[PDB]
């Protein structure tokens, strides 16, 4: 979320000086100043370690939680909309990491490079090779704990019938 | 031991940012009033108060309130018993200063200024 | 990113819920009902403090 | 409506107890002593205003109110013209007024030579319009400009508005007591819900 950093301190500066020679209405602008340094801070580096088929998250250089891969598959739920509206959330092996959702859904080149990415990363892409409408298979590798969610990962999978 | 050491190293689950930042924001504006309650009654001085930010004030007190709430919710998501029995204090006690701000303001009605 | 849809969950069964969508037309409706008697010059200061009240109340929702 | 020995209305606060002082009715102790004559009541001039008690009252927004000016002239009044011109002052120092005129091209030139020589705006009479937003007494004070005539022309008038409806923070206030007083009320049922499920 550095882009807001990167947003709310350019808004900031542009504020810092101004002329509002209005009665009152106090310059207090600075409330949104906090905010922007507040999301700047600690970039985030994942590696899929497929030699062993693992998965360990970190950033900065320090670990915070690891798991196997052993069952590696792409994924893409369905995130609908209160209007007649259709909008695509990722979430691989069913964990919650930074939302790697088809942007601009509503795209050929933003999924061709996930497909050599998934082919960089040696998964399979299963929302790719049949890509009309909400068709994944999560994997859910059995390294990973979500089990009020994770076997309800296929009840919300179709079967095919 | 552990809750500590692992936060310690690296960052926070969302809802301990949010609420935390609103305990700052609940200090930040007790103290205020009371500097604020202090003129107008012991001091009984009316020139040292707000008036110049009577709207800043209020308009924190709206977020210091919202904070909580979405922070609120995530530690009840998540369930944390600790959390839970600690931030719905936080959404009644920053519920107290904005109906405490709110009298303070319909009190030193006739003391501001003018604008009708 | 379990948790939001809940929340998102929640916002929809807030904002499209039909108790709210009630409510905020039957303050638009009082609005207007308002607006229609300042047009009179006499009603325009009587209640110049409700409807002033109503005014902003609205704008804030 | 000095009676001085009573009480006082408003001294919270030093600097008001030291800006007070009685003109008329100076040292006695008793309203008694001092002699306010009927017509003394009557007049609007200041150094009688010890003596006022009954004033001229108005609704909130006093909006178009007429200043009409006389001129006596032994045999005849005339109305005011605009060779005589006038400024408008407030001797209690007050700040919510305004005053709304016509401007002919007979005074184009008069006005704009005899604003920055008085340091006070001067204005037509015979079009004159006074507006008040305020919610206490107004001590208006009317007088030709210097130079035209060899008499000091002068005039007084009170105007007492009340049913002012509020000061500024008060309205925005209640808009956002309730908004919150309401968005907790939808933040019980979010929370609510959540014991309900587990
Ligand atoms: C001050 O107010 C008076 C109202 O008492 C205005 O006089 C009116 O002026 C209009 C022209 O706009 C005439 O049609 C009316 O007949 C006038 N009424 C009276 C009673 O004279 C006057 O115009 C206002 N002054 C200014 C500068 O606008
Ligand atoms: C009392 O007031 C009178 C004004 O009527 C003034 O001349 C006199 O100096 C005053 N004396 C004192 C002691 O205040
Ligand atoms: C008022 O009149 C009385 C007599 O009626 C007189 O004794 C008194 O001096 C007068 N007041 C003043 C201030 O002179």
């Amino acid at each position: 979320m550095l882009f807001i950093i990167c947003l709310v301190f350019i808004s900031c500066n542009v504020l810092r000086e101004v002329k509002y020679q209005e009665t009152w209405c106090f310059p207090a602008y600075g409330m949104v100043i906090g905010l922007w340094l507040m999301l700047s801070s600690p970039q985030r580096r994942l590696v899929l370690n497929h030699t062993r088929g693992m998965y360990h998250f970190s950033i900065q250089g320090r670990t915070v939680c690891q798991g196997p891969m052993h069952l590696v598959y792409v994924r893409l739920a369905l995130s609908s909309d209160a209007y007649g509206g259709r909008f695509f959330q990722l979430v691989l092996c069913g964990h919650k990491l930074e939302p790697l959702v088809l942007v601009q859904l509503s795209y050929e080149q933003m999924e061709f490079l996930g497909r050599h990415l998934a082919r960089k990363l040696n998964i399979n892409y299963f929302d790719y090779l049949a890509s009309s409408y909400r068709h994944v298979v999560r994997h859910w590798p059995l390294g990973a704990s979500f089990s009020p969610g994770i076997v309800q990962r296929k009840t919300q999978v179709y079967t095919k019938s | 031991m552990r809750w500590r050491d692992r936060i310690a190293v690296l960052c926070f689950p969302p809802g301990l940012m949010l609420t935390v930042a609103a305990l700052i924001l609940f200090f930040i504006h007790m103290g205020v009033f009371a500097s604020d309650v202090h003129n107008f009654c012991v001091i009984h001085n009316y020139d040292h108060m707000s008036f110049r930010y009577t709207v800043v004030l209020i308009f924190s007190q709206v977020i210091s309130i919202g904070w909580a709430a979405m922070g609120s919710l995530y530690a009840e998501m998540t369930g944390d018993k600790f959390l839970r029995c600690f931030a719905l204090t936080i959404l009644i006690l920053n519920g107290a200063m904005f109906f405490n701000r709110l009298c303070l303001e319909f009190l030193a009605i006739n003391y501001r200024e003018e604008r009708h | 990113d379990v948790q939001e849809f809940i929340t998102q969950m929640y916002i929809k069964q807030l904002l499209r819920h039909p108790a709210f969508q009630l409510l905020l037309a039957f303050l638009l409706l009082s609005n207007a009902i308002t607006i229609a008697l300042r047009t009179n010059s006499y009603l325009g200061q009587k209640h110049y403090e409700l409807f002033s009240t109503i005014d902003d109340i609205v704008l804030t929702i | 409506h000095a009676d001085p020995s009573k009480p006082i209305p408003r001294n919270q606060f030093h600097k008001s107890k030291e800006t007070g002082k009685y003109k008329q009715c100076a040292n006695v102790t008793s309203r008694a002593m001092c002699n306010c004559s009927e017509h003394q009541k009557f007049s609007h001039a200041v150094a009688f205003s010890d003596c006022k008690e009954k004033v001229h009252r108005f609704k909130f927004p006093v909006t178009q109110y007429p200043v009409v000016l006389e001129i006596f002239n032994e045999r005849d009044k005339i109305s005011a013209e605009p060779p005589y011109l006038v400024t408008m002052t407030e001797v209690n120092m007050r700040k919510n007024w305004q005053l709304k005129h016509n401007e002919p091209e007979n005074v184009k030139k008069m006005k704009h030579y005899l604003e920055p020589l008085l340091k006070t705006p001067v204005y037509n009479p015979l079009g004159l319009n006074l507006t008040i937003q305020g919610s206490e007494l107004f001590h208006f004070k009317v007088s030709v400009v210097p130079g035209v005539s060899f008499c000091e022309l002068s005039e007084e008038f009170q105007i007492y508005v009340d049913e002012v409806p509020l000061p500024f923070p008060g309205h925005a206030l209640i808009a956002v007591a309730t908004s919150v007083v309401l968005g907790v009320l939808i933040f019980i049922a979010f929370v609510f819900q959540l014991r309900n499920i587990h």
